[PDB]
């Protein structure tokens, strides 16, 4: 195979963690899932490429340390709760110096539309628009809805990003 | 200079007629994610969560303040009755022995759980019981607005503002004898770090130990509409204060200096700074045209 890191950043209940055990194969999955504490390092396989997944909080307290993963990482997975309209503007902040920061490298980002369950959900072209996506075009980027209970879309999206790295 | 603020979420057609006593947030429903609560002069207690109004509740009379203790309780007072509700429904109707009309009420920490501090247009300030009048402190003056800082156990702090320009404190239960005469009339009383922020019909804030020493004195272009504290926790750790100014501005101040402005398209009646939804660093204002505007400040904006 051949091994690559993936960050998985986003504000706090977007899914992040949820969407991550649906990339575990069916028997390892686990029902309820923990708002993460600090951040997570696990491994997962997908073809030709294992994918070491960094899963950090999103919480505000610890957004600090999505940096120390940057210099490393060779794609990054960002979710957003579709439902939470809200914060946008907050997802998009930390979305803007992610980019910014010298040691994140033009590497392909995948952005989940999480939670494309929940009624008030937001569609993805509304989410690309705050989050300001048509800017970026230095970097393969793309953005698909997803139930991150279910386990909709995930593949689609984990499909897309698996190309970009082959 | 420019605006500290990001711009969450705008509704210029939400239907909302309060100023700031009647403007708060809290976590009723225990589930993280805190809701806006509103006392609408409708008689409707109006009920926010996230960018949409999530629930609208009947009121007996029109209000005057909505504080909320301790899990958590909402207390709207009118008249000189206060309804305690509880989990959005009506629990009690707690009426104050009259020699009444309740003019201003906030909270106090117990220890390190708060508890009702009250008001009286008779020139009366009573704190509450957990749920029954406690404490009846005497002030000349008919209280325009009062702040609370410190806890009842080890020791606190009650400023009063009087419809007579003047400036009054009490520090554990005694009524001091330092009394100071204001120039205008007050406007708004906001708690800081070292100090009280008064600001007066004069367009001017001034800034006031509790020993009477005025730390500064800030000189505003236009009429002040409301004020309010803005306490960002963390690494920044600092309590400015919000001034929103009848010609539609928006200022935070750091101690003397101005940190940050934008304008509203109408005159802000209400500013809240705290919790609401999942973040932590929240500005929501209700203007005069009836429009919740909500704004929310960057982790990395700095306040000097
Ligand atoms: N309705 C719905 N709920 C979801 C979906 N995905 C996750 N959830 C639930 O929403 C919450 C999100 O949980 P997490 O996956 O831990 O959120 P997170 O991205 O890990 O963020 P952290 O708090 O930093 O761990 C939990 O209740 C999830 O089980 C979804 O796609 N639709
Ligand atoms: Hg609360
Ligand atoms: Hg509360
Ligand atoms: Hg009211
Ligand atoms: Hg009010
Ligand atoms: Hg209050
Ligand atoms: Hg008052
Ligand atoms: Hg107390
Ligand atoms: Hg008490
Ligand atoms: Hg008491
Ligand atoms: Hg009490
Ligand atoms: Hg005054
Ligand atoms: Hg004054
Ligand atoms: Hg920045
Ligand atoms: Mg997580």
């Amino acid at each position: 195979s051949k091994k690559v890191n993936v960050l998985v950043v986003g504000l706090d209940n977007s899914g992040k963690t949820t969407i991550i055990e649906r990339l575990k194969p069916r028997p390892r999955q686990a029902a309820e899932v923990a708002p993460t504490v600090g951040f997570t390092v696990d491994e997962v396989e997908k073809g030709p490429l294992t994918f070491t997944v960094f899963d950090m909080s999103g919480a505000g307290r610890y957004r600090t340390l999505w940096e120390q993963y940057y210099r490393e990482a060779d794609a990054v997975v960002f979710v957003v709760d579709s439902a939470d309209k809200l914060r946008m503007v907050v997802a998009r902040d930390e979305m803007e110096h992610m980019l910014k920061h010298s040691n994140m490298r033009k590497v392909p980002i995948l952005y989940f539309a999480n939670k494309k369950d929940l009624p008030v959900a937001m569609p993805p072209v509304e989410i690309a628009q705050a989050l300001g996506l048509d800017d970026i075009k230095d970097r393969p980027w793309q953005i698909v809805p997803s139930n991150g209970l279910t386990g909709e879309g995930v593949d689609k999206g984990i499909d897309w990003l698996a190309e970009r790295l082959s | 200079v420019r605006s500290v603020w990001l711009d969450a979420f705008n509704d210029p057609v939400a239907g909302i007629s309060a100023y700031t006593p009647c403007v708060h947030t809290c976590n009723l429903f225990g589930d993280g994610e805190n809701r806006l609560v509103i006392a609408d002069e409708d008689r409707k207690l109006k009920i926010w969560k996230g960018t949409q109004k999530a629930s609208e509740h009947p009121l007996l009379d029109t209000p005057v303040a909505i504080c909320s203790y301790i899990l958590p309780a909402l207390a709207v007072a009118a008249g000189s009755h206060i309804y305690i509700y509880r989990n959005l429904r009506p629990y009690y109707k707690f009426v104050l022995p009259p020699e009444t009309v309740i003019t201003c009420m906030d909270v106090v920490k117990q220890a390190i759980v708060s508890c009702l501090v009250v008001g009286t247009e008779s020139g009366r300030i009573l704190i509450l019981n957990p749920a029954a009048i406690v404490k009846n402190i005497w002030v000349g003056i008919t209280p325009a607005m009062i702040a609370v800082q410190g806890e009842l156990d080890v020791g606190y702090r009650i400023t009063v503002a009087g419809r007579d320009g003047k400036l009054y404190h009490i520090r554990n239960g005694e009524l001091s004898q330092t009394i100071i005469q204001l120039e205008a009339q007050p406007v708004g009383l906001v708690r800081l770090a070292k100090h009280v922020a008064v600001g007066c019909m004069n367009d001017v804030v001034h800034a006031y130990t509790p020993t009477g020493h005025k730390s500064w004195s800030l000189y505003l272009p236009c009429h002040i509409l409301a004020m309010q504290r803005m306490e960002v926790t963390g690494q920044r750790n600092t309590k400015a204060l919000i001034v929103a100014l009848s010609n539609g501005e928006v200022r935070v101040y750091n101690e003397k200096l101005l940190v940050s402005v934008h304008v509203s398209p109408n005159p802000v009646t209400a500013l809240w700074f705290g919790r609401y939804g999942r973040e932590d660093n929240t500005l929501l204002a209700i203007t005069k045209s009836g429009a919740l505007d909500i704004k929310m400040l960057p982790r990395t904006a700095n306040l000097e």
